[PDB]
RNA sequence: GCAGU
C-alpha cells in the first residue's frame, strides 16, 4: 500500500476512478525561475537571451565592440537561514565572460588588433529557494504570477457608446510586449483614424502616407477595381457578376440577349445565378452610371502633361466628358457595394491633409512632439523608430504568434517589429469587421490573456538593467582610451543590480509571503494577479474583467478570489492547470477516440478548446470506457448542452479540474453556495497552526498533496531505515538499492524547530517516524505547522451541535466549552521578535547597560550583567528586555523642581531610560537572544557568550554529522569487506581506522575499497574546510545600516489560548467569533453523557445555503462513530480478528467506491497500528463534486450505531431537562483564525500626536486614536450632540491648549471644556495664505 | 512658482526622487486627503479605543459590555482624579504608577468612575445616526465588547469579526446628550421611518415563534387554566407542551377614554405558549397581541402598538422581556437544522422528466425549422421557468403542512413543524427564495452578460450541484459579489453629496 | 508598503510636545510647592521664592 | 442638481470643503466673499458649536 | 500593496 499511509488509512468515498495525479503544485514558481536562470545553449529564456538581447555592443564610430561569451551564477555568500538571521537577500553574484574587441583605425572588414577578454561582475540576481520563495532583506517574498493582456492585435468595438446613434464603432489595437500602441478605429462617419501612444487621433491614411504609398496604391491595396473600356456604345462596362449582389437596380442591363431586370427593382442572388449562366462579362449602362464613381488611377493628359484627373476624384458626366476627349479607352474605378464593400478608406483620404510622405511625417512628428519644429531626418527617424526599429518596439514571439493567428497566416514564427503588410493586414481585417466578414475579439477570453511569471518579470527587469548599462557602455567606447582599459573599467554593476533589487524588493506583485499555514503559503505562490506594472489598476477596472468567463473552467478557479475591492483581479490557478510554452493556461482532458475515453491525456488552451465538444466529468462510463448514457453534457464552444454519445471529443480528466488547491479541500463543496464556498476556500488560509495538530476526519483527499507540496514537512528523499529519530534531527539510513557508490549512504534530515513564521506564529516540524521503522522515497519524515502525519491539518475536530443556546450564538457567535479551553485544542503559540537598536546619538552613544536610572531593583532581576534578558525569562507586559540609555543634556528645569532637587539632593541623571519593554499584554517566554554588533565596537560579554554557544553548536553539529556518516562510511566498508574474504570476527577487534588500509582481494570490490576510502578522506577535509567557514561567519561583525552601533533582537514566544472575541471559522463560509466560554456543565449533552464541545447557529445555514457544513457534520459523527467503537474493541483488549473484521467493514462500506482497502494483506502489527490510529474517528475522504452521497452517509451512521437521521436527543446542561427537537449533533473541523481579539483590542486616553497637525497619531502600534470621521460627524449632526461634536473637534483632537487644560480638568474634578480653535484650522489658513490668497477671521 | 502652488495644472507635474509628483501647496487643501476632508471634518481622537463584538444577551438595552482593560485606559484621568481626591494616592504620579501596577484599588475607582458615565458605541460605516449609540458600561473581563441584540440591526453588526470604536464623553454636556440624546433606549424608531429599529430578530422571533404556535393533539390538551401563571407551572412541571390548545382565563387592560386602564376578565382560547408570553406583556395591550404566531413582523407590530399606546418608558422593558423569553424558549426548542429537514418534493424528478420532454420536443420543431431559435429559446426558457415554479410549489406544498397527526384518531393536517420552515415562515432568517434552493431546484442561471442559459441547474443544494452546474452559479454569484463591492463607493458619495446639500 | 491613504508624514509623532500628565504634575507640584512655603516665614519663604 | 447646488451656496467654506476646492477658492478671492459659518460645515471647521 | 468588517 505505502508506509505513511497505511498507518491510518483515510476511507475514500471518491467513485470515478482518476486518471491523472495532481501535479507538483509549485512548479509554476519552480519551472519559471528555472527557465530564467539556467543555462541556455540555443539562446531563448532568460538570462542567455536577455545578454543575446543586447551584446555584442559596437561603439558610436565601429572602432571597438563589446561581446559576450558566456555567463555564470557565483556561490551565494550565505545560506537561506542565514540571510533569514542576518536580514539579507539570498542571491548569487553573476559572473559574465565578456570580451572587448578592439580594430585597428583603419581596417578593411573591422580587422582586429587586440581580443580582451575578462570575467566582469553585473549584480546579484536573487536565488529562489526550492519551495518557490525568495528570501530578500530576511523576509520570505512570493513573486505573484501575473494575468496580462497577451501581446498581439484585438480588434474590439464600443456598442453604441458615442454619438447616442446605436452605431457600434470599431477598433483594431496593435499591443506589442515592448513598445508603442498601435490604434485604427472607426468615426460616426465611417473614417478610419490612427493613434499612437493613445493620443490625439490622425487619419489613418496618414500612416499609409507614411509608408512609401501614394494614393493609387493605396486605392490599389484597400480596393477592386471596376473597368469601364468605353466601346462605341455608350461606357460599355466591363463586369464580373457576382458585383451584383444586392442592390436596387434602377437601370437595366443589356449585353446580345435578354434585359434582365427592369429599372427600378431590388435584384437577388437568383439574378446574379443567370447573369453567370448566360455568361456575360461586358454590358452596357446609361451615362449618368458615372455620376457618383470615384476614379482610382491619376488621369493626365499626355498632350499638355496636365493630370486631367486625379485619384480618389469623384468621376462626373462633365468631367467624363472632358478626359474622354483625350483618347482614353479604360477606365478604371473602385468599386464601392455598399453593405458588402466601404468607401472607408476613399472617404478618409479625403479628409487628411497630406498628400506624399514627407508632409505625413511632418504630420505625424507634430501629432507625437508637438510644438517643436519638424525637419525631414528627425521626422523620418521619429517613424522608424516607432515601430520598425528592434531596439524601440518588440512584438514578441508571442506577440508574433497571436498577430499571425489574428490575421490567418500560416506562419507562427516572425519579426519582433511591425512591417508594411502588417499594418495593412490590420487595416484590412478591421473593414473587414466593419463590413461584417468577421468578429472582433473577447477581451477577456484567457486565449487572450497571458500568464507572466517570476523568471519572465525577472528577465524583463534584467533586461532594463543591461540596456542601462549599454547606453553608458556606448558612451564609453566613443573615447580615446580604447588601447587601455579592460572591460570591466566600463560595467558598472549598479544599474542592473538596482534594476533587479527594486523588481524584487519593492514592485507590487513581490509581496510579502502570506505564512499562516502551509495552505497560505501554497496558494500564495499558485497566484495569479491582473494588477501589477502591466496590468490592470482596481480603481479602474470595470465590471467584465472581474467577471467569470467561460473560459476559467479548468484553468482559474472561479470560486477562490478575494472578497474585497480586488476581487476577480486576483484569481487562483486550478489544481491541474498548466502553463503554455507561450504562457496561455491549459488544462488537461482524456482523448475520446471512438467512445472509449482513452487514459490518453492532452492539455487543450482556450482558444482550441472550443473547437472540441469536451464531456463532463461526472458522464457516466463503464470499465470499456464507452458512455453509459447516450446525451452526454458537454461544453461546446463555450455553452453546455447534451451531445450524442459519439460526438464528444474530450472528456475532463477529474472532478476538481475547475476548482483550486483551496477550494478543493472543501469537504461537500457541490452543496454550498458559491459565496460561502468564496467566503471558506478564503478564510481557510487564514488559520493559524494550533499547538497538536488535528486531522480532519472529514477531508477531500487533497490534504496528502498540499501538505507535502508545500515545504512545510520532511520528505524522504531516499527510501530506507531510520536510524536515529529525535525531536531535532532525522538520521534515515538508506537502502542498498538506492545509494551510489562511493557514498556513505545516510540522509540527515534537520528540523526547524520554533521558528517565526512572517505572521509572527510559530513553525515547528516534529519527527513523524520512530526509531528502526522503514521508511520509503517520498514518505513524510516529520510534520510541520498543520500537519498531521503528512495531511493537512488546518483546525481541529469539535464536536458540534446546531441550536439556538440562551442567544449566545445570535448572528453568528459560537459558544464554546470549557473542555476546549481546558484541552488546549485552539491555543496557538506566537513568536514575535523585538528589536533594541543602540544607535549613535549625536550626543554621544546610546548604550546597552543594567544600570538603568530611576528604575526598580525588582525590574533588573531578568537582566543579565549585560542589559540583555535571559533565555527562558517569563516576562509580562512593562518588563524591560533590553536595558539601554540615550545620553541626554541640556535639561533646563523649572524652579519647582529647581528647589525639589535643593531641598532633597537627588540629582538628576545625564542619560535617560530608553530600553527595550515587552508590549503592553503579550506575555511569554524568551526562546532566543540575538546581538549584532557593528565591527570595531568591542562586544559586550552577552554578545561573546551567544558566539561562544553559537561556535560550540556549529562544531558539535558538523563533528555529530561526520560521526553519523563516517559511522555509515564505516558500516558500508565491514559490508563489502564480507562480501569476499570475510574477516567478520577478526575485523570487530580491528579499529575502524585500520580498515581503509585493509587491502581486499582485488576482484572487482577493490575498486568499492577505493571509492570508499577516498569518500572517507574528502569528508574529513570537507568538515573542516565548512568547520573554518562557520568560525568565521560567527565571529565576523555585522554589515548594519549606518549610525547603528548594535541590535539586540529578543525573541518572545506566547501561547494565546482561545477567549471570547477569538475569530472561529469551519470550510464552508461559517465564520463566528466567540462569545462565550461556558461551563462543561451548561453544555447540552446526550443520553450517555458526552457534552457538546461546540454550539453552532440553526439559523445560519438555511439562509447563506452552505448545507455542506451540515453534511460534514452528519459524516463527521459517522466517522467519529467508527472510531468509538473501534475504541471499544480497543479498550476490551478485543482479538485482532474482530478489529479486522470490522475495520474491513467500515473500509467496504459505499457504492462503488473507488479504493479497496484489502486487510487481508496487513500483518496483525499492522492492523493494530492501524486500528490505534483509527480509535479518534476514522478519517473520511470526501473529494469535490464526486463525493458521499446523502444515502452513504446514513449507512456509516448505521454502522456505527447511530440514529441515520443525524439528530439525537440532547438535555439542557444547567436544567438537566431534554429539548424538545432533536438536534443536530455531530463533528464540524473548525479553524481558529488569525483575527484574534488579542491583536484586536486598543484603547488609548492620551499619548503622541500627529507633527503638523497635533491630531493624535495613527493605530495601536502608534497608540491609535480612533478616527472620528465624516459620517460620524454628520452622525452627532443627526442627533443634536452639539457639545459632544464639540468636543471631538476642538479638545481631543486638536486644541492645543485646551486638551491639557481638559485633562487637568477631568482629574482636577470638573468636567469642563474650554475649546479654542483647532490647529488644524490654522493650517488650513497657513496653507490658504502660502497661495497667493488673504483668508481672515473678522470680528 | 506655478508648480508650487498647483503641481501638474499647466502640463507636466514635476516629480522628485521618487519618480512621484511633488505634494504642492493646493495638493495639501484638496481632496479626499487634504486638510478640508481629513483633518477638519473628521480627525483621529483621544479617548477611543476599539475592539470585536460579542453578544452579551444578558444585558439591558441601554448598556454595553466594556472590557476592564479598555475602560481602565480610556478613563485613565478619572481614575487618576478620584485616586487624587479619594486619598489613595498622594500625587498623580503616584497614581499613574498606582494604575500602572493595576492595583485592586483602582478596579474599585474604575467601578466608581463609570457608574452612570456613558460611552458611545459606534461601527463604521456609519450610515445613520444610530450607527453611533450610547450605553452605559458593564466591566466584563474580556476583550471584546458585548453589544446588546436588538440594537444589532441599527448598526448592521453581525459577529463575525466586526469591530467597534468606543469614546468616551468628557464633559457634563456630552454625558447629558449621551445619556438625553443618543442612549439607545431613546433610539427605538428609526428616523427614516417612524417604525421601530431596536426591534427582535432571528433567535428571538424564532423562540417566540415556537412559543406561539399550536399543535393539534398536544400534550395537555384541552384543560382550563387560572391564568398564564398556572400555565407556566404546567409547561415548567412537563404536564402540559407549549402548544396544548388550553383555556386561560385572561386579564386585560384597555386603556379607557378619560386615560386610565381598565380591567377585563374572560376565558380565552388560547394556547399554553401564548398564555406563558402574555406575563411579560404590559397592562394596556389587548390579547389579540400575542394570541397568534408570531412572526418577525408579528413582534414588531406588537412593540410599534406598546409604543404608540403605552410610550418609551414601558416599551424598553417590553423590549427586553421580549428578548429573554425569544432567546429562553428558543434554547428550549432545541430547534436544528438537520439533512431531512430540507424535504426534496417526490414530484421534483417526474416534473423535469416532463419538462426535458418538452424542451426535446421544442428542438425536434426547430430541427423541423417549424420555429427560429430566437421564439425556440423563449419558449424553452418559458417551460423550464414553469416546471421550476410547478417544482417549487410542489415542494412548498410538501414543506408547510406535512404535519398530519391524530386527533382523537381522525388525521387531521397541520402546519409544518419542519425547522427550515419554522425558521423561513418566522421571518427569522431565510425566505421561500432559498428554500427552493434548499430543497427545490435552483432554476434558470445568467451568463456574464445577463443573458439566461437555457437550461437550468435542475439540481438543489440537498443534492448535489455537479461541476457544470457549480461553474454556471458562480457566473452570477460573482457578478453579486463584485457589485456589493463597487456600488458602495457609489452609495457613499451619493451620501456624501446629499449631506454636502442639505 | 504601497499604501496610498497612509504616508509617511502620519506615523511622525510631534517629540517636542509635554504630555498632559506632565502637565498636570507640573501644576501640582506648583500648587504643593506653594503651600509647602506658605508653611513657612514670610521673610525666608520669599527669599526662596526671590533666589 | 445636488452638486451644483452644495457648490452654488453662499458659504464658500462649505463649498470650498466639499469638493473644487481650487475653483470655489478662486472665484471666493477674486469675488473677496465673505462667509458668516452660519451652516454646520462652517462650525464643524471651525471648532465651534453647530 | 495584502487582508478584516
Ligand atoms: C522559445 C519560445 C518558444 C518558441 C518563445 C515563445 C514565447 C517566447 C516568450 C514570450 O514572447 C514572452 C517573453 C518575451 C520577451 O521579449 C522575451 C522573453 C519571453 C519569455 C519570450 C521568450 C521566448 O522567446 C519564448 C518563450
Ligand atoms: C545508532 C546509530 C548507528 C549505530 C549511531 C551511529 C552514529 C550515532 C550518532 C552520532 O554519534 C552523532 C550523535 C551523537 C550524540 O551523542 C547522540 C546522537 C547522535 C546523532 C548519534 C545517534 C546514534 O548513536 C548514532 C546515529
Ligand atoms: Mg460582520
Amino acid at each position: 500500500y505505502s508506509y505513511t499511509e497505511k498507518k491510518r488509512i483515510r476511507k475514500d468515498f471518491g467513485k470515478r476512478p482518476q486518471v491523472l495525479d495532481v501535479p507538483y503544485l509549485l512548479s509554476i514558481q519552480l519551472d519559471s525561475f528555472q527557465k530564467f536562470i539556467e543555462q541556455d545553449p540555443e539562446g531563448q529564456y532568460g538570462l542567455e537571451a536577455a545578454f543575446r538581447s543586447v551584446f555584442p555592443i559596437q561603439s558610436y564610430s565601429g572602432n571597438s565592440e563589446l561581446q559576450y561569451v558566456s555567463y555564470r551564477l557565483g556561490e551565494p555568500v550565505f545560506d537561506v537561514q542565514e540571510c533569514q538571521i542576518r536580514g539579507v537577500t539570498y542571491s548569487a553574484p553573476l559572473r559574465v565572460k565578456l570580451r572587448l574587441v578592439i580594430y585597428e583605425r583603419e581596417a578593411p572588414e573591422g580587422t582586429v588588433k587586440d581580443i580582451k577578454e575578462q570575467e566582469v561582475y553585473m549584480g546579484e540576481i536573487p536565488l529562489m529557494t526550492d519551495n518557490g520563495t525568495f528570501v530578500i532583506n530576511g523576509t520570505e517574498r512570493v513573486i505573484v504570477s501575473q494575468l496580462h493582456r497577451s501581446p498581439g492585435v484585438f480588434f474590439d468595438s464600443d456598442k453604441g457608446k458615442t454619438h447616442s446613434s446605436g452605431k457600434v464603432l470599431y477598433n483594431a489595437r496593435i499591443i506589442p510586449y515592448r513598445g508603442s500602441w498601435l490604434d485604427f478605429e472607426f468615426d460616426p462617419k465611417d473614417n478610419l483614424f490612427v493613434r499612437i501612444d493613445r493620443r490625439r487621433k490622425l487619419p489613418a491614411t496618414i500612416i499609409l502616407r507614411a509608408l512609401n504609398y501614394t494614393t493609387e496604391q493605396i486605392l490599389d491595396l484597400f480596393f477592386e477595381k471596376v473597368i469601364f473600356e468605353i466601346r462605341d456604345n455608350k461606357l460599355q462596362m466591363e463586369l464580373v457578376p457576382e458585383r451584383l449582389r444586392g442592390e436596387t437596380a434602377s437601370f437595366d442591363i443589356e449585353a446580345n440577349g435578354k434585359v434582365y431586370v427592369e429599372k427600378g427593382r431590388r435584384i437577388t442572388a437568383r439574378h446574379i445565378r443567370q447573369l453567370e449562366k448566360d455568361d456575360v462579362k461586358l454590358i452596357e449602362v446609361p451615362v449618368e452610371y458615372i455620376a457618383g464613381k470615384v476614379v482610382a488611377k491619376d488621369y493626365i493628359d499626355e498632350s499638355t502633361g496636365e493630370l486631367i484627373c486625379a485619384a480618389n476624384m469623384e468621376l462626373s458626366l462633365d468631367l467624363l466628358a472632358k478626359l474622354s476627349q483625350s483618347g482614353h479607352k479604360r477606365i478604371e474605378t473602385l468599386f464601392t457595394n455598399d453593405l458588402d464593400h466601404g468607401p472607408y478608406i476613399s472617404e478618409t483620404l479625403r479628409v487628411d491633409p497630406t498628400n506624399d510622405r514627407l508632409s505625413a511625417l511632418v504630420e505625424i512628428y507634430r501629432m507625437m512632439r508637438p510644438g517643436e519644429p519638424p525637419t525631414r531626418e528627425a521626422a523620418e527617424s521619429l517613424f522608424e523608430n516607432l515601430f520598425f526599429s528592434e531596439d524601440r518596439y518588440d512584438l514578441s514571439a508571442v506577440g508574433r504568434m497571436k498577430f499571425n493567428r489574428s490575421l490567418l497566416r500560416e506562419e507562427i514564427e516572425g519579426s519582433g517589429i511591425l512591417s508594411k503588410d502588417d499594418i495593412i493586414d490590420v487595416m484590412k481585417k478591421l473593414i473587414d469587421i466593419r463590413n461584417g466578414k468577421g468578429e472582433v475579439d473577447d477581451i477577456d477570453h484567457l486565449g487572450n490573456r497571458r500568464i507572466r511569471s517570476v523568471g519572465e518579470m525577472a528577465e524583463n527587469q534584467f533586461r532594463v538593467g543591461l540596456v542601462r548599462v549599454e547606453r553608458a557602455v556606448k558612451e564609453r567606447l566613443s573615447l580615446g582610451d580604447l588601447d587601455t582599459l579592460m572591460p570591466q573599467d566600463m560595467i558598472n554593476a549598479k544599474p542592473i543590480s538596482a534594476a533587479v533589487k527594486e523588481f524584487f524588493g519593492s514592485s507590487q506583485l513581490s509581496q510579502f509571503m502570506d505564512q499562516n499555514n502551509p495552505l497560505s503559503e501554497i496558494t500564495h505562490k499558485r497566484r495569479i494577479s491582473a494588477l501589477g506594472p502591466g496590468g490592470l489598476t482596481r480603481e479602474r477596472a470595470g465590471f467584465e474583467v472581474r467577471d467569470v468567463h467561460p473560459t476559467h473552467y479548468g484553468r482559474v478557479c472561479p470560486i477562490e478570489t478575494p472578497e474585497g475591492p480586488n476581487i476577480g483581479l486576483i484569481n487562483s490557478l486550478s489544481v491541474y492547470a498548466q502553463t503554455n510554452e507561450y504562457g496561455f493556461l491549459e488544462t488537461p482532458y482524456r482523448k475520446v477516440t471512438d467512445g472509449v475515453v482513452t487514459d490518453e491525456i492532452h492539455y487543450l488552451s482556450a482558444i482550441e478548446e472550443g473547437n472540441y465538444v469536451i464531456a463532463q466529468a461526472n458522464s457516466n462510463l463503464d470499465e470499456e470506457g464507452h458512455f453509459v448514457e447516450d446525451l452526454v453534457t458537454c461544453r461546446s464552444k463555450g455553452e453546455s448542452s447534451l451531445f450524442s454519445r459519439d460526438q464528444v471529443d474530450y472528456m475532463d480528466v477529474s472532478t476538481q479540474q475547475v476548482v483550486s488547491v483551496g477550494a478543493s479541500l472543501i469537504p461537500f463543496l457541490e452543496h454550498d453556495d458559491a459565496n460561502r464556498a468564496l467566503m471558506g476556500a478564503n478564510m481557510q488560509r487564514q488559520a493559524v497552526p494550533t499547538l497538536r495538530a488535528d486531522k480532519p476526519l472529514v477531508g477531500t483527499g487533497m490534504e496528502r498533496a498540499v501538505a507535502v507540496d508545500s515545504g512545510v514537512t520532511a520528505v524522504a528523499k531516499r527510501g530506507g531505515v531510520v536510524q536515529y529519530v529525535d525531536a531535532s534531527r532525522i538520521v534515515i539510513k538508506v537502502n542498498e538499492d538506492e545509494m551510489y557508490p562511493g557514498e556513505a549512504g545516510i540522509d540527515i534530515y534537520n528540523l526547524t524547530k520554533y521558528t517565526r513564521s512572517n505572521q509572527n506564529t510559530c513553525i515547528n516540524q516534529m519527527p513523524c517516524v520512530s526509531l528502526g521503522e522503514p521508511v520509503e522515497r517520498g514518505d513524510v519524515l516529520a510534520d510541520g505547522p498543520s500537519t498531521d502525519l503528512g495531511e493537512l491539518a488546518l483546525g481541529q475536530n469539535m464536536r458540534v451541535a446546531f441550536m439556538p443556546w440562551n442567544g449566545y450564538n445570535f448572528e453568528d457567535s459560537i459558544l464554546v466549552s470549557e473542555r476546549v479551553v481546558q484541552e488546549d485544542r485552539f491555543t496557538t503559540i506566537h513568536i514575535q521578535e523585538l528589536a533594541c537598536v543602540s544607535r549613535d546619538t549625536k550626543l554621544g552613544p546610546e548604550e546597552i547597560t543594567a544600570d538603568i536610572p530611576n528604575v526598580g531593583e525588582a525590574a533588573l532581576s531578568k537582566l543579565d550583567e549585560s542589559g540583555i534578558v535571559y533565555i527562558g525569562a517569563e516576562v509580562t507586559g512593562g518588563d524591560i528586555l533590553v536595558g539601554k540609555v540615550t545620553p541626554k543634556g541640556e535639561t533646563q528645569l523649572t524652579p519647582e523642581e529647581k528647589l525639589l532637587r535643593a531641598i532633597f539632593g537627588e540629582k538628576a541623571s545625564d542619560v535617560k531610560d530608553s530600553s527595550l519593554r515587552v508590549p503592553n499584554g503579550v506575555s511569554g517566554t524568551v526562546i532566543d537572544v540575538q546581538v549584532f554588533t557593528r565591527d570595531g565596537v568591542e562586544k559586550d560579554k552577552r554578545a561573546l557568550e551567544i558566539e561562544e554557544m553559537q561556535l560550540k553548536q556549529a562544531k558539535k553539529d558538523l563533528s555529530e554529522e561526520l560521526q553519523i556518516l563516517e559511522a555509515g562510511l564505516f558500516s558500508r566498508i565491514r559490508a563489502v569487506l564480507v562480501a569476499g574474504g570475510v574477516e567478520a570476527e577478526k575485523l570487530d577487534k580491528l579499529p575502524r581506522d585500520r580498515w581503509l588500509e585493509l587491502g581486499l582481494t582485488d576482484e572487482e570490490k577493490q575498486n568499492q575499497l577505493e571509492q570508499l576510502a577516498e569518500q572517507y578522506d574528502e569528508l574529513k577535509h570537507e568538515f573542516e574546510k565548512k568547520l573554518e567557514a562557520k568560525r568565521r561567519k560567527i565571529t565576523q561583525g555585522d554589515d548594519l545600516a549606518p549610525g547603528v552601533l548594535k541590535i539586540v533582537k529578543v525573541y518572545l514566544a506566547v501561547k494565546r489560548r482561545i477567549q471570547p472575541g477569538d475569530k472561529m471559522a469551519g470550510r464552508h463560509g461559517n465564520k463566528g467569533v466567540i462569545s462565550k466560554i461556558n461551563p462543561i456543565e451548561d453544555m447540552p449533552y446526550d443520553e450517555n453523557g458526552t457534552p457538546v464541545d461546540i454550539v453552532l447557529n440553526p439559523l445560519g445555514v438555511p439562509s447563506r445555503m452552505n448545507i455542506g457544513q451540515i453534511l460534514e457534520t452528519h459524516l463527521g459523527m459517522a466517522a467519529k462513530g467508527i472510531g468509538d467503537k473501534i475504541n471499544a474493541m480497543l479498550k476490551q483488549q478485543q482479538e485482532v480478528a474482530k478489529l479486522r473484521e470490522f475495520i474491513q467493514r467500515a473500509y467496504d462500506l459505499g457504492a462503488d467506491v473507488r479504493q479497496k482497502v484489502d486487510l487481508s494483506t496487513f500483518s496483525d502489527e499492522e492492523v493494530m497500528r492501524l486500528a490505534e490510529n483509527l480509535r479518534k474517528g476514522m478519517p473520511i475522504a470526501t473529494p469535490v463534486f464526486d463525493g458521499a452521497k446523502e444515502a452513504e452517509i446514513k449507512e456509516l451512521l448505521k454502522l456505527g450505531d447511530l440514529p441515520t437521521s443525524g439528530q439525537i436527543r440532547l438535555y439542557d446542561g444547567r436544567t438537566g431537562e431534554q429539548f424538545e427537537r432533536p438536534v443536530t449533533v455531530g463533528y464540524m473541523y473548525m479553524l481558529k483564525l488569525n483575527h484574534l481579539v488579542d491583536d484586536k483590542m486598543h484603547a488609548r486616553s492620551t499619548g503622541s500626536y500627529s507633527l503638523v497637525t497635533q491630531q493624535p497619531l495613527g493605530g495601536k502600534a502608534q497608540f491609535g486614536g480612533q478616527r472620528f470621521g465624516e459620517m460620524e460627524v454628520w452622525a452627532l449632526e443627526a442627533y443634536g450632540a452639539a457639545y459632544t461634536l464639540q468636543e471631538m473637534l476642538t479638545v481631543k483632537s486638536d486644541d492645543v491648549n485646551g486638551r491639557t487644560k481638559m485633562y487637568k480638568n477631568i482629574v482636577d474634578g470638573n468636567h469642563q471644556m474650554e475649546p479654542g480653535m483647532p490647529e488644524s484650522f490654522n493650517v488650513l489658513l497657513k496653507e490658504i495664505r502660502s497661495l497667493g490668497i488673504n483668508i481672515e477671521l473678522e470680528d | 512658482v506655478d508648480a508650487l502652488l498647483d503641481n501638474g495644472r499647466r502640463g507636466r507635474a514635476i516629480t522628485g526622487s521618487n519618480k512621484r509628483p511633488l505634494k504642492s501647496l493646493a495638493d495639501m487643501i484638496k481632496g479626499k486627503q487634504g486638510r478640508f476632508r481629513q483633518n477638519l471634518l473628521g480627525k483621529r481622537v483621544d479617548y477611543s479605543g476599539r475592539s470585536v463584538i460579542t453578544v452579551g444577551p444578558y444585558l439591558r438595552l441601554h448598556q454595553c459590555g466594556l472590557p476592564k482593560k479598555m475602560a481602565l485606559e480610556l478613563f485613565k484621568p478619572f481614575i487618576y482624579g478620584k485616586l487624587e481626591l479619594r486619598g489613595l494616592a498622594t500625587t498623580i504620579k503616584a497614581a499613574k504608577k498606582m494604575v500602572e501596577r493595576e492595583e485592586a484599588v483602582v478596579w474599585d475607582i474604575l467601578d466608581e468612575v463609570i457608574r452612570e458615565h456613558p460611552v458611545l458605541l459606534n461601527r463604521a460605516p456609519t450610515l445613520h445616526r444610530l450607527g453611533i449609540q450610547a450605553f452605559e458600561p458593564v466591566l466584563i473581563e474580556g476583550k471584546a465588547i458585548q453589544l446588546h441584540p436588538l440594537v444589532c440591526a441599527a448598526y448592521n453588526a453581525d459577529f463575525d469579526g466586526d469591530q467597534m470604536a468606543v469614546h468616551v464623553p468628557l464633559t457634563l454636556e456630552a454625558q447629558l446628550e449621551a445619556r438625553a440624546l443618543m442612549m439607545s433606549t431613546n433610539n427605538i424608531l428609526s428616523p427614516a421611518n417612524g417604525e421601530p429599529i431596536i426591534v427582535p430578530s432571528q433567535d428571538v422571533v424564532l423562540g417566540l415563534y415556537y412559543m406561539t404556535r399550536d399543535c393539534v393533539n398536544a400534550k395537555g390538551e384541552g384543560m382550563v387554566l387560572t391564568g398564564p401563571k398556572e400555565a407556566e407551572r404546567l409547561y415548567r412541571s412537563g404536564l402540559a407542551s407549549l402548544h396544548a390548545r388550553v383555556k386561560v382565563r385572561i386579564t386585560e387592560y384597555e386603556k379607557d377614554a378619560n386615560g386610565e386602564l381598565v380591567a377585563k376578565t374572560s376565558l380565552k382560547d388560547t394556547t399554553v405558549g401564548r398564555a406563558i408570553l402574555w406575563m411579560i406583556v404590559p397592562k394596556g395591550l389587548p390579547y389579540s397581541i400575542v394570541n397568534q404566531a408570531l412572526g418577525k413582523k408579528a413582534i414588531s407590530k406588537m412593540l410599534n402598538t406598546c409604543y404608540r399606546i403605552l410610550g418609551l418608558k414601558p416599551t424598553v422593558i417590553f423590549a427586553d422581556q421580549i428578548m429573554y423569553t425569544g432567546f429562553a424558549y428558543a434554547a428550549r426548542s432545541g430547534a436544528s437544522v438537520g439533512i431531512d429537514d430540507m424535504v426534496i418534493p417526490e414530484k421534483k424528478h417526474e416534473i423535469i422528466s416532463e419538462a426535458e420532454a418538452e424542451v426535446a420536443e421544442i428542438q425536434e420543431q426547430f430541427q423541423s425549422g417549424l420555429v427560429t431559435a430566437g421564439e425556440r429559446y423563449n419558449k424553452v426558457i418559458d417551460i423550464w421557468a414553469a416546471a421550476n415554479d410547478r417544482v417549487s410549489k410542489a415542494m412548498m406544498d410538501n414543506l408547510q403542512t406535512e404535519t398530519v397527526i391524530n386527533r382523537d384518531g381522525q388525521e387531521e393536517k397541520q402546519v409544518s413543524f419542519n425547522s427550515i420552515y419554522m425558521m423561513a415562515d418566522s421571518g427569522a432568517r431565510g425566505s421561500a427564495a432559498q428554500i427552493r434552493q434548499l430543497a427545490g431546484m435552483r432554476g434558470l442561471m445568467a451568463k456574464p452578460d445577463g443573458s439566461i442559459i437555457e437550461t437550468p441547474i435542475t439540481a438543489n443544494f440537498r443534492e448535489g450541484l455537479n461541476v457544470l452546474q457549480y461553474f454556471i452559479s458562480t457566473h452570477g454569484a460573482r457578478k453579486g459579489l463584485a457589485d456589493t463591492a463597487l456600488k458602495t463607493a457609489n452609495s457613499g458619495y451619493l451620501t456624501r453629496r446629499l449631506v454636502d446639500v442639505a | 508598503g504601497d499604501d496610498e491613504d497612509s504616508h509617511l508624514g502620519d506615523f511622525i509623532e510631534d517629540t517636542t510636545l509635554e504630555l498632559p500628565l506632565d502637565s498636570a504634575t507640573t501644576e501640582s507640584l506648583r500648587a504643593a510647592t506653594h503651600d509647602v512655603l506658605a508653611g513657612l516665614t514670610a521673610r525666608e519663604a520669599k527669599v526662596l521664592r526671590m533666589r | 442638481g445636488i452638486t451644483k447646488a452644495s457648490l452654488a451656496t453662499e458659504s464658500f467654506i462649505s463649498a470650498a470643503s466639499f469638493q473644487e476646492t481650487t475653483r470655489v477658492l478662486t472665484e471666493a478671492a477674486v469675488a473677496g466673499k465673505r462667509d458668516e459659518l452660519r451652516g454646520l460645515k462652517e462650525n464643524v471647521i471651525v471648532g465651534r458649536l453647530i
